[PDB]
RNA sequence: AGCCAGGAUGUUGGCUUAGAAGCAGCCAUCAUUUAAAGAAAGCGUAAUAGCUCACUGGUCGAGUCGGCCUGCGCGGAAGAU
């Protein structure tokens, strides 16, 4: 489960998740799973996806996780009223914009890679798509 | 397979026909692979690798290469059949071999048509140079 | 009869057919395989 | 080639010993009957039986086959030994030597499997030595035993570690726990569990009478401490309801109280300490977990109790060796092997007993 | 008609433990097959398995035609090793030269389907590779 | 797309296994007779056997296959007078 080792700050503002993503292209691998939807992947979710895809690829070929859950999300404890400071950090998310290459993969046949990505995709909350290495 | 390979195959077949005048038939409408293998091995024993049973007797495959040489072979087309081109020796004895094979379990599929070399009938010709 | 939200061809013999506006997997081979969207 | 000859001589002897321990003829007979059963076509109609019979067969066959291989190989080597000696052909000699080595290895393998067939035999052990009813003498005896064990363990290459030592007020030790790490440590030591009989004139007695003092050894393997598994919400029923007495308007309405129930076992935990239902559930959950743990412990204990009860049933048979120092003779009661070198045994020559015990399977 | 290849070594007269019910499944008796095997054996060699056609006729008197012994055992014999399959590409257990393989090929020519001995040799090489031994 | 035929050889590849013969796995994944036939995709077996499939030959005689892009719809879709 991915999480920042150190932090500058323990809690964080909600913020907004508008715009298009920057990590848009398949950089390292041959194939990628590009996020079509807007949302936020938790660390847990990402880990699950990784687990799904590694198994599918049967420990053959490399996987990159292009996303990182660097934003802490707070949850107020149950049966607790609305005041009294900010809630405690429960889980960590990567905020996802459309265009985000989430995962990358190489050293695999194409069909197999596709299959793996499909398997992964069902674990993630956002709508996603298979993408390829492009010259330029 | 793409067009080019098919064309090449056709050319090869044509070349084979040009090389060898005598020919005979066989058919596997109920034929064991082992028998076929044995038959193939016979050819090897006799002479070179040249001879193939060439199952490609479609309406526009061997029948398309028929206008080049032995023009009567077009009517053979619309049936399950397998040709056998014979290169060395003037009228070899592989024609009756097929008949023999048929006799030893093949359930009369080809009906030993002959391929007409001295313009022969449907019936066999034992009269062959030895 | 597996009534599901996702119906899929589970083998070669599985065929997807639509009957009175309902998606259905019917299979000639395996009776287990036959499905309905619901 | 004299050492080679000696080795050859040894090997036949050990093969014979192995046969004796195995009871080879009976095994062969069993193999034969099983084989006969096998070929009868009616036996494969019953599937459960047949697979079991097959399983039985194979091991027996292996045992038999290896045995005569050993008989034959040795003979071959002996035949070739002459050639090596008189004719002086070197390559042939070398070949013979190689064959012998192979045969030896095979023998070892067979003996290994005969010995260390148990589940925990490869693992390391905790040897526990306890002094008997005697007093000072008993304590001394226990100490002696401990020393002997240490010497033995050092000898073969095991790592000893004195975990706990209760020291005797006058001399020796009241009790000791020794962790013995190494390859097949428990398998080598498991036979030494039991009561040891010292017979000697007591140096601590003022009268100087000849005492029969006892001290127990107890070898148990270091089991891997299994993680206490998280119970599934599928196995659980969570009831929520109103509290007893309560006391107010909000209390009458609110269902804070939690009853967690284990479906497979039938244990219940109630909690209604907190106002918050969630908190109660958490507390109740904890309680349930604790209860489960307790149950697990109880079950473990019960099984353990059965085991010793069975062990108790043997009674006087727990006495495994008799160390007579006056007449100068050690006897293993289980096997029947005797030696007059008592001092040597004390120093740590237990291999002669232990190996035989292992071969026996007791 | 009920033809199946299932037998152990030629020297082992009447295969009781391994084959058993498989040989005596049909109407033909246990003793006959064994006798036939014995008869076959004396002309060539003992110790190796040899496969044979089991055409079980209604008259009981079966027609049988022998085949060449399995290739794997021959390969093993050539090697001088017993087991060489456990993790072959991770670590090479045994190794054979091409000439030896070629030699092996020639002897089996009667039962092998083909005219070219080179073909046979390459088949044998492939078999060896499969087994675990690197050429 | 139907339909008729073949769908083999070394070979049951070895091992480890109780047994393993394409199909418990672990691993190599070759070559052969060549029209084509995986040391095997599914069913099947105590395991073999057996039944399919891949690819291919024959018949038949015009379009066909499955991705992408989008428009509109379908299921997913249960509550209390
Ligand atoms: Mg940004
Ligand atoms: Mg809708
Ligand atoms: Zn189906």
């Amino acid at each position: 489960m991915l999480q920042p080792k150190r932090t500058k700050f323990r809690k964080m503002h909600k913020g907004r998740n508008r715009g298009l993503a920057q990590g848009t292209d398949v950089s390292f691998g041959s194939f990628g799973l590009k996020a079509v939807g807007r949302g936020r992947l938790t660390a847990r979710q990402i880990e699950a996806a990784r687990r799904a895809m590694t198994r599918a690829v049967k420990r053959q070929g490399k996987i990159w996780i292009r996303v990182f859950p660097d934003k802490p999300i707070t949850e107020k404890p149950l049966a607790v009223r609305m005041g009294k400071g900010k809630g405690n950090v429960e889980y960590w998310v990567a905020l996802i914009q459309p265009g985000k290459v989430l995962y990358e993969m190489d050293g695999v046949p194409e069909e197999l890679a596709r299959e793996a990505f499909k398997l992964a995709a069902a674990k993630l909350p956002i709508k996603t798509t298979f993408v390829t290495k492009t010259v330029m | 397979a793409l067009n080019l390979q098919d064309k090449q195959a056709i050319v090869a077949e044509v070349s084979e026909v040009a090389k060898g005048a005598l020919s005979a038939v066989v058919a596997d409408s109920r034929g064991v692979t082992v028998d076929k293998m044995t038959e193939l091995r016979k050819a090897g024993r006799e002479a070179g690798v040249y001879m193939r049973v060439v199952r490609n007797t479609l309406l526009r495959r061997a029948v398309e290469g028929t206008p080049f040489e032995c023009l009567k072979d077009a009517f053979v087309g619309p049936t399950l059949i397998a040709y056998s081109m014979e290169h060395p020796g003037a009228a070899a004895r592989l024609f009756k071999e097929f008949a023999k094979a048929n006799a030893k379990f093949e359930v009369k599929a080809a009906a030993f048509e002959g391929e007409l070399i001295p313009a022969s009938q449907i019936d066999r010709l034992a009269t062959l140079p030895t | 009869m597996k009534v599901r939200a996702s119906v899929k061809k589970l083998c070669r013999n599985c065929k997807i057919v639509k009957r009175d506006g309902v998606i259905r997997v019917i299979c000639s081979a395996e009776p287990k395989h036959k499905q309905r969207q619901g | 080639i004299n050492p080679v000859n000696n080795r050859i001589q040894d090997l036949t002897e050990r093969s014979d010993v192995l046969r004796g321990y195995l009871d080879y003829d009976a095994k062969k007979e069993r193999l034969e009957e099983v084989n006969a059963e096998l070929e009868q076509p009616d036996v494969w109609n019953e599937p459960e039986r047949a697979q079991a019979l097959g399983k039985e067969r194979s091991s027996l066959e292996a045992v038999v086959d290896t045995l005569d291989q050993m008989k034959q190989g040795l003979e071959d080597v002996s035949g070739l030994l002459e050639l090596a000696v008189e004719a002086d052909d070197e390559e042939t000699f070398n070949e013979a030597v190689a064959e012998l080595d192979a045969l030896e290895e095979k023998l070892a393998q067979l003996e290994f499997r005969r010995m260390f067939s148990g589940e925990y035999d490869s693992a390391d052990c905790y040897l526990d030595i306890q002094a008997g009813s005697g007093g000072t003498e008993a304590q001394d005896w226990a100490s002696m035993l401990e020393r002997m064990y240490l010497r033995w363990a050092e000898s073969r290459g095991f790592k000893t570690e004195i975990i706990e030592e209760s020291e005797g007020e006058v001399a020796g030790i009241k009790s000791v726990t020794i962790k013995i790490s190494g390859d097949y440590a428990y398998g080598w030591l498991r036979t030494e569990t039991g009561v040891h009989r010292l017979v000697r004139k007591s140096p601590f007695d003022s009268g100087g009478r000849r005492h029969t003092s006892f001290s127990s050894a107890f070898v148990y393997p270091e089991v891997d401490d299994d993680i206490d598994i998280e119970i599934n919400p599928a196995d659980l029923r969570i009831d929520v309801y109103r509290t007893s007495g309560a006391g107010g308007q909000h209390v009458n309405r609110t269902e804070s109280a939690v009853r967690i129930t284990h479906i497979p076992t039938g244990i219940v935990t109630q909690c209604q300490n907190d106002r918050s239902q969630h908190k109660n559930k958490d507390q109740a959950m904890k309680q349930m977990k604790a209860k489960l743990y307790e149950l697990e412990m109880q079950k473990k204990n019960a099984e353990k109790q059965a085991m010793e009860d069975n062990k108790s049933d043997i009674g006087w048979g727990s006495q495994i060796r008799s160390y007579v120092l006056d007449d100068s003779r050690i006897k293993d009661l289980r096997t029947g092997v005797e030696t007059r070198n008592t001092q040597a045994v004390l120093d740590g020559s237990l291999d002669q007993f232990i190996e035989a015990s292992l071969k026996a399977g007791l | 008609q009920a033809y199946v290849k299932l037998q152990v070594a030629a020297g082992m007269a009447n295969p009781s433990p391994p084959v058993g019910p498989a040989l005596g499944q049909q109407g033909v008796n246990i003793m006959e097959f064994c006798k036939a095997f014995n008869a076959k054996t004396d002309s060539i060699e003992k110790g190796l398995p040899i496969p044979v056609v089991i055409t079980v006729y209604a008259d009981r008197s079966f027609t049988f035609v022998t085949k060449t012994p399995p290739a794997a055992v021959l390969l093993k014999k050539a090697a001088g090793i017993k087991s060489g399959s456990g993790k072959p590409n991770k670590d090479k257990v045994g190794k054979i030269s091409r000439a030896q393989l070629q030699e092996i090929a020639q002897t089996k020519a009667a039962d092998m389907t083909g005219a070219d001995i080179e073909a046979m040799t390459r088949s044998i090489e492939g078999t060896a590779r499969s087994m675990g031994l690197v050429v």
